[PDB]
């Protein structure tokens, strides 16, 4: 996604210390918690009537767990992403209905994910690159609506 | 549109910050002139490289408007009343833009207060403010 | 969010659409499930085919309840609080669906009253379903 | 895009009895009066202060004939809308920032215009047409920010 090799280095070293099980799932919660329409999305996940069950509720840890495992995808497919994302648009869009806004709402959410257990670590600098990687994948993402 | 349950997390999330108000709102705003570079051609005559005492003097200029809404709550088209005339008006910033500094502020304080950064919490601060902005831009004519 | 101005118009158009209420409502739902499909699964148990019965059972309540949020245009938050609920608890719409029915609307309400849509009427018919929509969507949890 | 044979038709048909010296004016001003915060990429044009200001205004006419010109461009290469604005994008995004949400709005009022010229000869099956247009030439010109 056109990033400069800076905003590679910058990525990739953040990335590996991710908790590959926690992130994804922090990030879900959030979003359902904050945007709470998205949980419309999620009812076969089952109790999300208060911040707490949602957070707790194990299919959301166990969805995010997936979820983030594509951001780890493309975060290595930076130069192909609309291919890398084709199915994943294909439900989405096409099966899902869900609104492309929402892909950049969550992916701003996942700013925010990693702005909050990598604290000070996390520079403005770095927010960009990010910034850049979530754009790259929310668009890829909304691609079966090109 | 703002339950209040919310205004909870925003006085104790509000606290938790204080003096590092100035502090934070020119973090908030590197990020977004970072981040979101379009941002910076409403700033023509600045200087916005790191540590920029020009984008410090504003961040507080920023963090101090935001106390006071945190203040008149439920009253914000009338205490932010002003700034609206200048982001409406006089400077007509894309609501858009908003939205962007808005997803900053948030970034910044979930990266400096893990002790109240919780997600009843992190939605409380969206609602605010995107109501903040809601009204720094409801007045364009 | 309004004005003094927006208000007068968003009645001068109310005016000529009187009665109709119905017809346009209809309308506007159908132009949006025509116009954008994914918004039709928020109705499932519907038959929403051309002439639909109850499409129309329908658009005369959301017509309505407009022609409510306009005589009560200065307590929304509070005159519709029954529909929120039901809009963001319940039901759980994306506030991106609202911005359609709404476009339907101005559009719909376009085609049929060619003299009340003046630019400074749009305007504010626009600024008015907006904020009707923040409504029905700002009870989220 | 894509649309059907039956859409083609409705629209090719439609555009046809289209002012092509007034819409497009038509649109641009309803666009600076409806939402405002656009009038700051016209400066250059004078007088905007007052919906009749605006819409008056013979620099915004002027404008709207040049943008209604590039749908009728469009219109014509439905295949190939992303090449078609190609210059354009580089033209809005990298030379002017706008912000992408507003071609979407200047769509929507482009079909607001419709509405009122056409009256109910523009028909719910028509404007989901035109919808599948203006989403089109508002996703081709948002290139250089994909
Ligand atoms: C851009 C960020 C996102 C990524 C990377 C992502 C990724 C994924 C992945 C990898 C799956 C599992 C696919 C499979 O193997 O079956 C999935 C499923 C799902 N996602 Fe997302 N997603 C994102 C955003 C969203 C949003 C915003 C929503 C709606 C609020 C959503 C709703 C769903 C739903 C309902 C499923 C269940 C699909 C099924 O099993 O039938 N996702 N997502
Ligand atoms: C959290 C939302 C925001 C708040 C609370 C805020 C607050 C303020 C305040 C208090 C001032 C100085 C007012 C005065 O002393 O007259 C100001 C000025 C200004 N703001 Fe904002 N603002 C916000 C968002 C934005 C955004 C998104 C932009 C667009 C990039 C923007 C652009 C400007 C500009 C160009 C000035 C004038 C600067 C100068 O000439 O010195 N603001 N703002
Ligand atoms: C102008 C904004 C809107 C207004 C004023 C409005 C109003 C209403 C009203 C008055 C009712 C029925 C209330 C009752 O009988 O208890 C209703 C029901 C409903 N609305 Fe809306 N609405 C709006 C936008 C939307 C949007 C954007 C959607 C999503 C596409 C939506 C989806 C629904 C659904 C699914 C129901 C329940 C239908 C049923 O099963 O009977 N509404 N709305
Ligand atoms: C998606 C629908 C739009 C189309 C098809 C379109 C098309 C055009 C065209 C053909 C030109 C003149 C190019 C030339 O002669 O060099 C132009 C110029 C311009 N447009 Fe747009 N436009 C659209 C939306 C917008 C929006 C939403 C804005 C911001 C509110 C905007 C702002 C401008 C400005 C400021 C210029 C002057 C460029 C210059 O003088 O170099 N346009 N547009």
């Amino acid at each position: 996604v056109h990033l400069t090799p800076e905003e590679k280095s910058a990525v990739t070293a953040l990335w590996g210390k991710v908790n590959v099980d926690e992130v994804g799932g922090e990030a879900l919660g959030r979003l359902l918690v904050v945007y709470p329409w998205t949980q419309r999305f999620f009812e076969s996940f089952g109790d999300l009537s208060t911040p707490d069950a949602v957070m707790g509720n194990p299919k959301v840890k166990a969805h995010g767990k997936k979820v983030l495992g594509a951001f780890s995808d493309g975060l290595a497919h930076l130069d192909n992403l609309k291919g890398t994302f084709a199915t994943l648009s294909e439900l989405h869009c096409d099966k899902l209905h869900v609104d492309p806004e929402n892909f950049r709402l969550l992916g701003n959410v996942l700013v925010c994910v990693l702005a909050h257990h990598f604290g000070k670590e996390f520079t403005p600098p770095v927010q960009a690159a990010y910034q850049k990687v979530v754009a790259g994948v929310a668009n890829a993402l909304a691609h079966k609506y090109h | 549109v703002l339950s209040p349950a919310d205004k909870t997390n925003v006085k104790a999330a509000w606290g938790k910050v204080g003096a590092h108000a100035g502090e934070y709102g020119a973090e908030a705003l590197e990020r977004m002139f970072l981040s979101f570079p379009t941002t910076k051609t409403y700033f023509p005559h600045f200087d916005l490289s790191h540590g920029s005492a020009q984008v410090k003097g504003h961040g507080k200029k920023v963090a101090d408007a935001l106390t006071n809404a945190v203040a008149h709550v439920d009253d914000m088209p009338n205490a932010l009343s002003a700034l609206s005339d200048l982001h409406a008006h006089k400077l007509r910033v894309d609501p858009v833009n908003f939205k962007l500094l808005s997803h900053c502020l948030l970034v910044t304080l979930a990266a400096h207060l893990p002790a109240e950064f919780t997600p009843a919490v992190h939605a409380s601060l969206d609602k605010f403010l995107a109501s903040v902005s809601t009204v720094l831009t409801s007045k364009y004519r």
